[PDB]
């Protein structure tokens, strides 16, 4: 026997048949959270106010757990698992609470402030009934790693991911308060004590250290300074990696040699690297909370020596003013300079030491990525080099698209870190020696037989378990002597990768991802919940998620556009690419050149040697002289040969007789087999006509530029299901040419052009021979600027074909063609 | 006075000036989102989530393109609709400022009544309201209204139509 | 590794978009058959002369690119049924559709190899003057050295066919065109 109790609110309602021997208490908890339950709103898009009854449920799981006692087991538990179970009855088809909050906020108004409310309130209430996650969860990831299908990697992040660190700490406090809760009061006594112990620490930390109480009430939380200050931002850093490893594990219901064990290794950026080999020592909950003492007691003793070495130093506020007024941001000893070479950025560090003695020098500190350098000196030096920087810089309002490519002014932004002490800088190694003595002192030692998976160096990308010295002063030297390259530790194969990194969505994830995009490593971002709208790297939702879509790995361009052979039966051979696989002729086309493949002869000639040439638009001025041109083609070329017509975009005349003459010869069945639109790319509205009326077989188009390769992607995703041959030609081409390189647009692009499988990329501008091609075909020309191999579909030969023999240019114009040498890419511009 | 589709110039000024917490004068069009928001990423890549919530289509690196140059950009594939984004960004603007009860039908009847202000006024005029949101919710109703006639005023200036 | 031996064949080399075992089977047709499912499961898996004819979504007529007849025939509606016969080599298989003519099940269209190098959509009339049904040869050269349009149409003397089972249905006299119109 059960009696019917609803919860609704305004529209929205949910039925929970509660027992009726206990029914008159849930009626009770029913008044007084529909009194905490506000005022109904259209749309329910009001904040602390529910919009699903999903999350009007976990609203109330929430209520009902914030009374509950975890040791005097009240009324309330008898009433939290007919709720909680109905919550995994009504909602969680077996996936988490996460993989559905993924859901809400994609497909119904829901925010992420009110659903990281549900995930704390069904967490508090699930771990509140006393129902830890002890099964074994099979994500569809696990399950493949198991099989063997998937490796994984745990990359941990380090200073200036974000301008505040802290905020992250109070969001996993405020959402796991339950779990974490062991963690945050034993590193607030290791280090409360550590103060009354090592000395002068007393004085390094002002405000105090008693986090408990900052997090208890974020009133009282100190302004990002002296929680800037290094000595309390690191080991707040060391805690929030392990907080997000530990919250991992727990939901999972793996211990931390479990979770440890699955992984093929771990790696940390700067001073997360202790993290790292804190989680591969680890084995059971137990022995964590000595990994704790050692990571939290290191970080500790880093901070400190190091603040008390390089200290930080008052600036002028004419500094400040003027580096706030140019939007570099606050002045301090660390400072970003994206979308540069290293070799650019140290050129630039030489100018600036050379007016510097050694002391006050500025050094390459990092290098965070391909193009994502940080440097390190005093604050003072660091803005004497950002003078010189803003002087090279152009102005963000400018267009240079009318300006050759070796004439435009490079275009960067640099920026000063969130962050109070130059790490990888000369300016704190008298610290090394006390950290390690203060260290020996405690007896803080890791041992590489006790660490279990490999843990790869920031430095050098090496093991640190076959270290011959110790692991813990290697570390240190690590951390504040030696220039951290992120692109060489991160050179590990893997499928997958968990940033437990502070930071989430500007985490190290997306910056690893973007540096890895296209090697198929689908980098998951394991610090936060949200849906990447595009799809290339994951979040919390399929770290857990029991389905067949946890697995659904990232793309590795080298190998499913890796050009092959095939065969048919007359034993001919052909380079099969998704280009000539739909074609059925090689992917080497001659692209419609005025007047060179006007000639209906030349469209014939190479139609009859198995090749797929455009017709020129911009030689005929009416539907009659190309009707003429067509029909002599028609009658040169054999039985089930094809052709294309070429048509120019700034004709609007040529357009207006032409694309009735297609669409009227394609209804007479005439061999018409693709129309390729030069000199501009039509827009949605024009090309939907094309494709929808003209009934070809596919649309191609050469954008000029890379606002042009937006476009023409726009009309790829449109209409999905037609072939489009994205025919790229760079400047450096014969006739009517844009001021662009033909390289730098591809290694923009390339990755969002290929997310559209429909698009046929086919490279020329340059070609002339298989061997200059052989690059473009294979992938492997994009290895030379640091990419990862994208290779190409096909290519196109204007200027190469002109001197054919069956090409109407003049004999003497061949003579002439001929004696021009000709120059290297580099040279085009000149 | 005359309908028209809502200008998208205006929609992403409001996005910008509202997600920073900025008024409409501090942040002119001529700036790139990355300068005005300086440091801090995590406001970047989720203002370029909202963009395509909006719009669909973005641009190529549409970080480092001043906002008359994106703005310009929209204006080539938008027609007047409020969307995803903007349609909730004034469902809790009305739910927290209004007064509890207050409707958007009664503003905009009021906006018919009062000012004339047709539909494609009206998306424009409540852009106007939440970029310049109020500090605390509006209890007095003549104090909503008082609110409504000062923004309309805002609206009528930014448009140059005479109110 | 330069084994030209290690490199696939298959029997035509093209028409395939980018977006993308029984020898002895049965297909119904229902009102609401996939027809794409459908024109795949007649076509199997594997890439012969019946794969092209029931995929290609384009035949060659002399030079003109005409919409698939084969398609257009084998057009999944209610009370069809096809078998496909020795399914597992392409010389032998043959495809039987069968449809509901005069309220009982009759064989209509016989497409299979009438040699290795031309096909033969055997085109059948039951409702006929004498009741023996009467027989339509279709010929069409299948052709997989051009891997766009393998399948181009017989046009040699395929008014002088259709005439001459037009003569079948309707005249009762010996077959013969050449006589004066005047
Ligand atoms: C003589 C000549 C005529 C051309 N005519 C056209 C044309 O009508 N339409 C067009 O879109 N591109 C035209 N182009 C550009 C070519 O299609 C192609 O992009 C270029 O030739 C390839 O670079 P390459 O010359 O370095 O091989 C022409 C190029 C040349 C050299």
């Amino acid at each position: 026997s059960t009696r019917p109790l609803t919860l609704s609110h305004g529209s929205l309602e949910h039925v929970l048949l509660v027992p009726t021997a206990s029914f008159f208490i849930a009626s009770q908890l029913q008044e007084q959270f529909n009194k905490i339950l506000p005022e109904p709103t259209e749309g329910f898009a009001a904040d602390d106010e529910p919009t699903t009854p999903a999350e009007l449920v976990g609203k109330f799981l929430g209520y009902v757990s914030s009374l509950v006692e975890p040791s005097k087991v009240g009324q309330f538990d008898q009433v939290l698992n007919l709720c909680l179970t109905e919550f995994e009855n009504c909602y969680l088809e077996g996936n988490d609470i996460h993989a559905l909050a993924a859901k809400l906020l994609q497909e119904n108004d829901t925010t992420l402030v009110k659903t990281k409310e549900l995930i704390k309130n069904y967490i508090t209430a699930r771990i509140m009934a006393k129902r830890p996650f002890d099964k074994k969860s099979n994500s569809a990831l696990f399950r493949a790693v198991g099989e063997g299908n998937a490796q994984l990697v745990a990359i941990f992040g380090g200073q200036g991911n974000t301008d505040d660190y802290f905020e992250e700490l109070r969001d996993l406090y405020q959402t796991y308060h339950v779990l974490v809760g062991d963690l945050i009061k034993f590193s607030a006594e290791t280090l409360s004590e550590l103060i009354r112990t090592t000395l002068d620490a007393e004085k390094v930390f002002t405000q105090g250290l008693n986090i408990l109480e900052w997090l208890e009430n974020p009133s009282n939380t100190p302004d990002k300074d002296y929680l800037l200050s290094i000595p309390i931002s690191c080991p707040l850093i060391g805690v929030i990696q392990l907080a997000h490893y530990v919250v991992t594990a727990k939901l999972l219901g793996f211990t931390p040699g479990e979770l440890r064990s699955y992984l093929k290794g771990a790696t940390g950026h700067s001073q997360g690297l202790v993290t790292a080999v804190a989680i591969a020592e680890t084995d059971s909950w137990e022995s964590f909370f000595v990994s704790v003492r050692k990571a939290i007691t290191v970080l500790f003793f880093i901070g400190v020596r190091c603040y008390e070495a390089y200290p930080n130093t008052s600036l002028p506020p004419s500094i400040l003013e003027d580096s706030l007024e140019n939007n570099e941001g606050v002045p301090s000893p660390m400072l970003s300079i994206s979308n540069l070479t290293q070799e650019q950025v140290q050129d630039y560090v030489n100018k600036t030491n050379s007016h510097l003695p050694a002391g006050k020098q500025v050094e390459i500190s990092l290098v965070n990525g391909a193009k994502n350098l940080v440097v390190s000196g005093p604050p003072q030096s660091l803005y004497g080099l950002n003078l010189t920087l803003r002087k090279a810089k152009a102005p963000s309002g400018l267009d240079q698209s009318r300006i050759p490519f070796s004439e435009r002014k490079l275009k960067f932004s640099n920026r000063f870190l969130p962050v109070a002490s130059p790490f990888h800088s000369h300016l704190l190694v008298p610290a090394s020696d006390l950290i390690n003595k203060d260290l020996v002192k405690n007896n803080v030692s890791f041992n590489a037989k006790d660490i279990q998976i490999p843990v790869y160096d920031t430095f050098d990308g090496s093991d640190l378990r076959v270290l011959s010295g110790s692991i813990s002063e290697r570390i240190v030297d690590c951390i504040i002597r030696l220039p951290v390259k992120w692109e060489t530790t991160t050179q590990f194969k893997a499928t997958h990768i968990l940033d437990f990194g502070p930071g989430g969505a500007s985490g190290l994830g997306v910056l690893t991802h973007r540096n890895k995009d296209g090697t198929g490593v689908r980098v998951i971002v394991a610090g936060t919940l949200d849906i990447n709208p595009d799809d290339d790297y994951g979040f919390k939702q399929e770290i857990f998620d029991v389905t067949s879509n946890g697995l659904k790995k990232n793309p590795n361009w080298l190998e499913e556009y890796h050009p092959k052979l095939i065969k048919n039966k007359s034993g001919k051979i052909f380079v099969e690419t998704k280009f000539s696989k739909l074609i059925g002729r090689p992917p080497l086309l001659v692209p419609g050149m005025t007047p060179c493949t006007v000639s209906p002869d030349f469209v014939a000639a190479t139609t009859n040697a198995g090749y797929t040439i455009e017709l020129a638009g911009g030689g005929y001025f009416s539907a009659a002289g190309m009707t003429a041109a067509i029909d002599s083609v028609v009658s040169q070329i054999e039985k089930g040969s094809t052709f294309g017509i070429n048509l120019i975009y700034v004709n609007p005349f040529m357009l207006q007789w032409g694309i009735p003459l297609i669409k009227e010869l394609r209804s007479k069945g005439y061999p018409i087999q693709f129309l390729t639109i030069g000199a501009g790319v039509p827009s949605l509205e024009v090309a939907s006509e094309y494709i929808e009326t003209l009934g070809l077989k596919y649309l191609g188009l050469k954008p000029g530029s890379i606002d042009a390769i937006s476009q023409v992607i726009n009309i790829a995703k449109a209409h999905p299901n037609f072939p489009i041959a994205l025919q790229w030609t760079g400047g450096r081409g014969g006739g009517h040419h844009s001021f662009e390189d033909a390289h730098t647009p591809m290694l923009q692009m390339y990755s969002k052009i290929r997310r559209h499988p429909n698009i046929m990329l086919i490279f020329g501008s340059g070609f002339g021979s298989a061997d200059d091609t052989y690059p473009y075909l294979t992938g492997e020309w994009s290895t030379k600027f640091d990419y990862p191999p994208m290779p190409f579909d096909g290519f196109l030969f204007g200027s190469r074909v002109m001197i054919a023999k069956e090409v109407k240019t003049s004999p003497d114009a061949k003579k002439c063609i001929a004696a021009c040498t000709g120059v290297p890419d580099d040279k085009w511009e000149q | 006075i005359a309908d028209e589709p809502v200008k998208a110039s205006l929609l992403l000024h409001v996005l910008v000036a509202h997600k920073l917490k900025k008024s409409l004068d501090s942040i002119p069009m001529s700036k790139t989102i990355k300068d005005l928001v300086g440091g801090k990423s995590t406001v970047q890549n989720e203002i370029l989530g909202d963009l395509g919530k909006e719009f669909g289509t973005t641009p190529e690196k549409p970080e480092e393109t001043p906002l008359e140059e994106l703005a310009e950009t929209f204006q080539d594939t938008f027609s007047g609709a409020l969307g995803k984004q903007s349609s909730s960004l004034l469902s809790r603007l009305i739910s927290s400022k209004m007064p509890g009860g207050f409707t958007i039908t009664v503003a905009r009847k009021y906006l018919q009544t009062r000012w004339g202000l047709p539909s494609g006024r009206q998306d424009g005029v409540l852009l106007v309201a939440l970029s310049n949101e109020p500090a605390a919710r509006l209890g007095s109703e003549a104090d909503a209204k008082a609110f409504l006639d000062s923004m309309a005023q805002k609206y009528a200036s930014i448009v140059g139509v005479d109110l | 590794g330069d084994d030209e031996s290690k490199i696939p064949a298959v029997e035509y080399f093209g028409g395939e978009s980018p977006v993308d075992s029984e020898d002895s089977a049965v297909f119904k047709a229902t009102s609401s058959t996939d027809e794409e499912s459908w024109f795949k499961a007649l076509a199997g898996s594997e890439i012969n002369w019946r794969h092209a004819s029931f995929l290609c979504s384009f035949i060659t007529q002399d030079k003109m690119f005409v919409s698939n007849p084969i398609r257009k025939v084998f057009k999944p509606s209610q009370g069809m049924v096809v078998e496909i016969s020795n399914g597992n080599t392409s010389s032998k298989t043959v495809v039987t559709l069968s449809e509901p003519v005069q309220g009982e099940l009759k064989p209509t269209v016989i497409l299979k190899l009438l040699k290795e190098n031309i096909i033969q959509m055997e085109m059948i009339e039951n409702r006929t003057m004498d009741g023996k049904p009467v027989s339509l040869p279709l010929l069409y050269n299948f052709n997989p050295d051009n891997g766009f349009a393998p399948i181009s149409e017989v046009m040699e003397d395929r008014n002088q066919r259709i005439k001459e089972m037009y003569w079948k249905l309707w005249i009762d006299e010996p077959f013969n065109l050449d006589f004066d119109p005047r």
